[PDB]
RNA sequence: CUCCUGCUUAUG
RNA sequence: AGCAGUAGCAAGGAG
């Protein structure tokens, strides 16, 4: 029972891997069974204390919390896959039998008249004009003949990548040549950009109420007892009645319907180029209608792993003039004129080649799960409020309570806009959605470090005299993970202005 | 007008405005390509922290060995992290530890651990995550790797009749004494292998890239061990698991919220007229390259000093297997020409020969790892990678947090895997410099590097511990993963009830205020409906499954009794999350509908909630077209034999079928025993008993030959 | 006559050549590591593959002879329910599931289902006959306890339950006889007059015994009284900032 | 740079 | 071209 198999190579394995002042494991076992401590320990401790050179850094005396270094270089472009604020949509009442995306596309080919959709072969700006002109003409006659499958031409052979891949050669034959095919590898990193100025007006557009009503497909209400189910039902109904009308709900409906359509098209048809609408569905005067924002084209996805990065071509409908700073990656053409009753303004078609991926479909197609953190946060506010006042005061608390947001541009010092708590929940669904799009590595590292500085600001609010051990490497990491994400650079700038507004009262910061 | 979302924190706390700063709704970061540079960064970064040059030659392995204990060359840069441990210091902290609580502490906890080792069956090895199968050199689940290892044993020399932990470990060491080991390759040929190659192969650890971790800009290499390292690690994690359960300044098994209240109130009840308390939140960085296993050999030789003779030798093998581990170096890199058209692949084998095709960083990392490389692997002897001893380093944390220097100024706190909260009590601020520099001194001596960038402190409770920000009175909750709401995906009946189960367990454990739970219930309802294409009857949806429901709705009398999988509305609520949908609805169904749904004679289910929609999807098509078709033949044989042994023993899925004789012999003796019992109170017929006897005897002669 | 059937199957499986090196080479315990040969890695995206499964035309594997006994090849407008592609198992559409649910045969089985699931219908009957009141809106909170959460009336401790299901269903390979038997063997004499002749399979019986005798004890945050009747109502009775209790009986 | 090769009907 | 970020995807084969 009490015998382990004393082998031969393992006993030469244990005796070799002992510490250096020891010969064998027997010597270490007899020394460790006969160990008694001493007080030369504190001499080794203090002899380790003397050769240190480390001082703590206070904050009431050396308040060096400088604002962050936003890179002063070229402005960060608009890199979201679709258009948010510059969108234009064609409407019709919805047919119940004609509901599949190909049926919606053909019914809007007769509904939105593509016969007048005349494009010049010379664009306003961009890179490639002839491929997009021939591509738009070919897909326009392809939608005309009521089949979504592009015949092989050089336009689709150039845009959605066919034959553009490296020849992966294994190391079994290599056929060496003297000073010919000199092969090696080389890495770069990522390009660095500057501060976006367009993100503010898209935030303020994203929370402004659009007259089309309900945009998000929620579900029905369960029955309620005489419990707190009245409370949960009430909070769901008020918050639901606020978030259905905003423009963020329109863009979430666009992502759900469009990426659901492209997703099932990625399942059913590999290797074949499809034509997929970019649309929504919402209630206009009670009539359930659907819209149409653009035309997306798949690029023969063979999704082996969770990566794969297939090519999506987007033709977009816009009714505002372009900009070579924001709309930098586009290939803006001109489409025509639109009668807009308040007289007949212009119509511009945008062109952009981009990519999606198989893991970056499921986190987009299920983007209805952004109403979960919002109601959690608002309910933490209200339930902490009644939990501190110990009385059922919710219905008047949702009306007589302010929330400071949105300081102005020319001045910042103690000049804030107090809004109601449900307009705060408008801003919360905007910011959770903006997390739902722009999540990369850089937003992750920036969110950890802003949790640290948020702990410093909470320490500043209550006069606790916090301290830090090294401020050099801290800003080397926060200035390390700010390169090119628009949301990361924006929230860095807004973190600096938070430091200004908190600097107007508490004393740990700079100008 | 500008807009700023952070201004809510001007008149709130960080107990409410802290879920706003988690990016948990977006995509997690993935890795791409090979994972060689991360492993080379881990090994070379391990050797750069060793602070030494003292090499010892080896007689076993054909590579050199660099030592990691008591051999320090003290540079001036002491704030840069070290990987060198003084053993007399940490044993002095162990002797200082066990005199705090009890006298026979390690004898008691070690005897409880030895009480649980002897009553353990080795099927507990199959209740784990993925492992490394060295027969095919792949990553496999635990059952497949265990069965291929036992297959190599029973094919190599003799058979296996162990059925215990200790006899399987003794079988492994007997495999280390074997001069030649045979296994099977791929079309199932049988190959052999020598002695030292088996030693090089049992101590091989596979590295890959950690995919989907929220919170890093740079990627990290995670490592998974083989099979012959797992049960010894189960031994040590049971021992150190009992030690951590017995201690009172740790937080791994879990309450993690009451202990901090008792130490804040108790150490705030221990103040003089001028002393005070300052807490410091830390984050011990480079934790997986600064725990050497030789110190675990010293302390693991110290804990079991008076336990047994078996336990004293059985808890001193996994440190010795961690002192000479190899590391798989990923799968190489790729080269390309100037035109970026043809791109050859160089694996980890030929990386020595094609060394002149690398970058500046690849050559700088590769020239400092060169005298430690084998053909495919690397030699590491001091690393403690992820997926290993986790509840043993926390004991070092309790040992650093129970140091006694002899004023009356001291510290306490709480420890996790690499997260601590330290409370200091002193009188003046230069004395705070003295005591805090003593804590960084004792951690720096023992081998624990505190990071200076991710550390702070205040006077009262305003600290951080495993992402729960404790303010002056209140507690923020753990920010949960959203995709845990929908990961069932197997049935139209085991999805919505599973989602109610996950909403129940997140409501009880985490905070999850009620309207959030009703919202998440209703959203998971909508994703269920949109996934399985079933919509309510009053909706306007007309697809291939709502045409039947819209046509046949006249037959149902009571309309609010239909299933959600069949076009009914929602009837579960917050106060009904513990009852499934069917069992809530069966008091109102029409009897033709209820007797029609629940019929066990159905074409789908024939071949925890009620099985009435439970169907099986079809399999793939690329599973029978590669060279691994015969593996599906092998699992077909295993399912056939398991169906036969399930057909013999009528109650086998309830109790674990222990035993060490054979399977078919228990079949034959069982059929003869029930043939005798059902013979004498039953059968009685010569053709039936003689025919069953004839089939058993002829099957026995056919099996034995 | 079951022993002739099992003898024919056992004599059939020894006719295979390479299968004789499988059994009588492993162990009785090895059944557990013969049960699991799941060579797929994790099935790491089940809902993604299930949405890709339900998007096709024929995702389901279904039995043939029952569906050709009672089903129809196609519904009234082009809705396909059948294939002829390949054992004789036929792919089909979930429109056959809802069509079986609306125009299919019916067998009266309400007593069996209302006898297997006695625990969950007991939860429903205890759920319906309660009454609530106002909320309180106060701070609340208490530590983690080990709480039995089910109103059983026997209270076994997860060791006489596996042993009890050995000594009730199938005693031919049950267990060594302990001292935990005698009074529980009077209960065995009670139980064998129940599970003697039923259409319930032995795995379903082994399920249904284990949920009327086992008080499910878990490690949960509780507050107030710790009665096991109000512990499935744990999540409803109070949160962290609110509390509701007005139960008279 | 030149030349040879494919099925999967998708409905918030 | 493009996605993407410390390395990959953007069909496969022959010359």
């Amino acid at each position: 029972e009490l015998e382990m198999y004393k082998s031969k190579l393992f006993i030469a394995m244990r005796d070799e891997s002992v510490p250096l002042p020891y010969i064998n494991y027997e010597h270490l076992r007899t020394r460790c069974e006969t160990f008694k401590r001493n007080q030369a320990e504190c001499e080794a401790k203090v002899a380790d204390v003397a050769s240190r050179l480390k001082i703590k850094l206070e904050h009431l005396e050396e308040n060096k919390l400088r604002p962050l270094e936003i890179p002063k270089e070229k402005e960060a472009p608009y890199t979201h896959k679709f258009l948010m604020k510059d969108a234009w949509f064609f409407a019709k009442p919805h047919d119940s039998e004609r509901a599949q995306p190909q049926q919606i596309l053909y019914d809007f080919f007769e509904a939105a008249n593509m016969g007048f959709m005349t494009t010049s072969p010379k664009p306003i700006f961009g890179k490639q004009g002839l491929m997009y002109h021939s591509l738009w003409g070919q897909t326009k006659r392809a939608i005309k003949d009521k089949r979504n499958e592009l015949e092989p031409s050089e336009q689709r052979d150039f845009l959605c990548g066919i034959g553009r891949a490296s020849k992966k050669i294994q190391e079994d034959k290599w056929q060496e040549s003297r000073e010919e095919e000199f092969k090696q590898e080389e890495t770069k990193g990522a390009a660095k950009r500057g501060f976006p100025t367009w993100f503010n007006e898209e935030w303020l557009w994203a929370m402004r109420d659009s007259k089309i009503g309900d945009w998000i497909p929620m579900a029905e209400m369960p029955p309620c007892k005489n419990e707190m189910e009245d409370y949960a039902k009430k909070m769901c109904e008020e918050l639901e009645s606020k978030i259905q009308g905003t423009n963020c709900a329109r863009e979430m409906s666009k992502l759900i319907h469009t990426i659901g359509s492209l997703h099932t098209e990625c399942r059913n048809f590999p290797g074949k180029v499809k034509i997929v609408p970019i649309y929504c569905r919402g209630t206009l005067r009670g009539e359930s209608t659907d819209c149409l924002f653009g035309i997306a084209i798949k690029g023969k996805s063979h999704l082996n792993k969770d990566d794969g990065m297939y090519t999506v071509v987007t033709f977009e409908f816009s009714t505002e003039e372009p900009n070579p700073s924001k709309h930098e990656k586009y290939t803006v053409f001109e489409a025509g004129t639109v009668p807009v009753e308040a007289k007949e303004k212009k119509l511009f078609l945008y062109c952009r080649t981009t990519g999606m991926s198989k893991l970056k479909n499921d986190w987009f197609s299920k983007c209805r799960r952004c109403l979960i953190p919002t109601m959690e946060t608002v309910e933490q506010i209200v339930l902490k409020e009644c939990a501190l006042k110990e009385e059922n005061r919710v219905s008047e608390m949702l009306e007589n309570k302010r929330a400071w947001i949105a300081h102005e541009n020319g001045e910042n010092l103690t000049r804030l806009v107090s809004t109601k708590l449900k307009d705060l929940c408008r801003m919360l669904i905007v910011t959770q959605f903006y997390y739902c799009i722009y999540n990369d590595n850089q937003l992750e590292g920036f969110c950890n470090e802003q949790k640290k500085f948020l702990m410093f600001l909470q320490a500043d609010k209550d006069s606790k005299s916090a301290f830090t051990f090294n401020q050099k490497g801290l800003y080397e990491k926060i200035e390390e993970c700010i390169v090119s994400n628009p949301l990361c650079i924006f929230l860095a700038d807004r973190l600096n202005k938070l430091f200004l507004v908190a600097k107007s009262n508490g004393a740990k910061y700079f100008e | 007008m500008e807009i700023n979302p952070y201004l809510l924190m001007l008149n709130n706390d960080i107990t409410s405005m802290i879920s706003l700063t988690y990016p948990y709704t977006g995509a997690p970061p993935m890795s791409h390509g090979t994972s060689t540079k991360y492993s080379m960064e881990t090994v070379s970064r391990t050797y750069s922290y060793s602070r030494t040059k003292k090499e010892v030659p080896s007689g076993i392995f054909p590579i050199e060995r660099r030592k990691f204990c008591n051999t320090i060359e003290d540079k001036e840069n002491l704030e840069k992290p070290n990987g060198n441990v003084d053993i007399n210091f940490m044993l002095s902290l162990a002797e200082m530890l066990e005199e705090k609580m009890g006298k026979g502490f390690f004898k008691f906890c070690a005897n409880e651990a030895e009480a649980e080792i002897l009553k353990m069956h080795f099927s507990k090895l199959t209740e784990g995550r993925q492992t490394y199968d060295w027969t095919s050199e792949r990553n496999m689940p635990a059952a497949t790797a265990l069965q291929l290892t036992v297959d190599a044993i029973q094919e190599t020399q003799g058979t296996f009749k162990g059925t215990t932990m200790v006899e399987y470990c003794n079988k492994i060491l007997e495999m280390m004494d074997w001069p030649e080991v045979k296994f099977k390759k791929v079309t199932l040929m049988i190959t052999k292998i020598g002695r030292e190659e088996f030693i090089k192969r049992i101590c091989t650890i596979n590295t890959m890239a950690k995919d989907g971790e929220r919170g890093k800009y740079k990627r990290r290499a995670i490592a998974t061990p083989g099979m012959g390292i797992r049960p010894f690690s189960k031994i040590v994690e049971t021992l150190a698991q009992k030690i951590c359960e017995r201690l009172a300044e740790s937080g791994l098994p879990v309450e993690k919220k009451a202990k901090l209240k008792t130490t804040v109130s108790s150490t705030n009840s221990k103040l003089q007229e001028g002393q005070f308390m300052v807490n410091i939140t830390g984050d011990n960085s480079k934790w997986n390259e600064c725990q050497q296993p030789e110190a675990y050999l010293a302390m693991l030789a110290y804990i079991t000093k008076d336990s047994s003779n078996l336990m004293k030798d059985l808890c001193s093998v996994a440190p010795t297997l961690f002192c000479n581990k190899y590391v798989k170096m990923g799968q190489g890199f790729r080269a390309k020409n100037k035109r970026k058209t043809k791109e050859i692949v160089i694996p980890a084998k030929k990386m020595k020969e094609r060394k002149e095709l690398m970058n500046a960083e690849w050559r700088d990392l590769f020239e400092t790892i060169e005298p430690y490389m084998d053909g495919e692997c690397c030699f590491l002897g001091g690393g403690m990678l992820m997926g290993m001893f986790n509840m043993l380093s926390t004991v070092f944390g309790v040992m650093t947090l129970n140091y006694r220097e002899e004023r009356n100024c001291y510290w306490t706190g709480l420890q996790s895997s690499d997260d601590f909260v330290l409370f200091c009590i002193s009188r003046t601020w230069p004395e705070m410099e003295m005591t805090i520099l003593k804590f960084i001194a004792v951690c720096k001596l023992m081998g624990i590097n505190m990071s200076l960038e991710k550390s702070y402190g205040c006077l009262p409770e305003l600290f951080e511990f495993t992402s729960m920000f404790f303010s002056g009175d209140f507690v923020s909750n753990i920010a949960l993963e959203l995709p845990a709401f929908t990961t069932a995906g197997m049935n139209e009946g085991t999805d919505f009830t599973a989602a109610m189960s996950v909403i129940r367990t997140n409501m009880i454990n985490n905070g999850l205020s009620p309207g959030t739970a009703l919202m998440a219930l209703r959203i998971c309802l909508q994703e269920f409906r949109a996934t399985y294409r079933v919509h309510p009857y009053d909706s306007g949806v007309k697809n291939h499954r709502m045409k039947i429901i819209r046509k046949f709705i006249e037959t149902i009398e009571n309309k609010d009794g239909l299933l959600i999988s069949d076009g009914g509305k929602l009837m579960n609520n917050i106060s009904s999350l513990h009852i499934p949908e069917e069992i809530l609805k069966e008091d109102l169904m029409d009897p033709s509908y209820r007797n029609r749904v629940f019929n066990p004679r159905n074409p789908f289910t024939q071949f925890a909630v009620v099985s009435t929609h439970s169907f099986r999807t079809r399999s793939n098509r690329t599973l029978l077209n590669t060279d691994m078709r015969a593996m599906a033949l092998e699992e077909k044989r295993y399912q056939v034999v398991c169906n036969m042994y399930r057909s013999v023993f009528e109650s086998a899925d309830v109790n674990t079928p222990i035993g060490s004789m054979s399977m078919g012999e228990a079949i034959e003796a069982k059929i003869l025993d029930r043939a005798r019992t059902q013979f004498e109170n039953g059968i009685i017929g010569g053709e039936e008993y003689s025919e069953i006897k004839r089939l058993i005897e002829d099957a026995k002669r056919q099996r034995l030959s | 006559s079951l022993l002739l059937t099992l003898a024919k199957e056992y004599a059939n499986l020894t006719k295979d050549k390479k299968s004789c090196k499988l059994l009588s080479q492993g162990t009785v315990s090895s059944y557990t590591t013969f049960k699991k040969w799941t060579t797929s890695r994790k099935e790491k995206n089940p809902s993604l593959r299930m949405r890709w499964a339900m998007g096709s035309k024929f995702p389901i594997m279904a039995n043939r002879e029952i569906l050709e006994e009672a089903g129809i090849p196609e519904q009234w407008e082009g809705i396909d329910l059948w294939s002829k592609k390949d054992l004789g198992m036929v792919l089909a559409s979930p429109a056959a599931i809802t069509y079986w649910n609306f125009c299919g045969p019916g067998v009266d089985n309400s007593s069996v289902i209302k006898d297997v699931y006695k625990a969950k219908f007991m939860k429903k009957e205890r759920w319906r006959e309660t009454l609530w009141g106002p909320m309180n809106f106060e701070l609340v909170g208490k530590q983690r306890r080990v709480v039995e959460t089910q109103p059983v009336e026997i209270k076994l401790n997860q060791k006489e339950i596996k042993e009890l299901t050995m000594w009730v269903l199938f005693e031919d390979e049950a267990n060594l006889a302990s001292k935990f038997i005698q009074e529980n063997f009077s209960l065995v004499l009670s139980l064998r007059e129940l599970y003697k002749g039923k259409a319930v399979n032995k795995d379903v019986a082994a399920f249904m015994i284990a949920h009327q005798f086992s008080p499910e004890k878990r490690f949960l945050p509780t507050f107030g009284p710790i009665r096991p009747e109000r512990m499935e109502l744990l999540h409803c009775l109070g949160g962290d900032f609110w509390k509701i209790e007005a139960v008279t009986a």
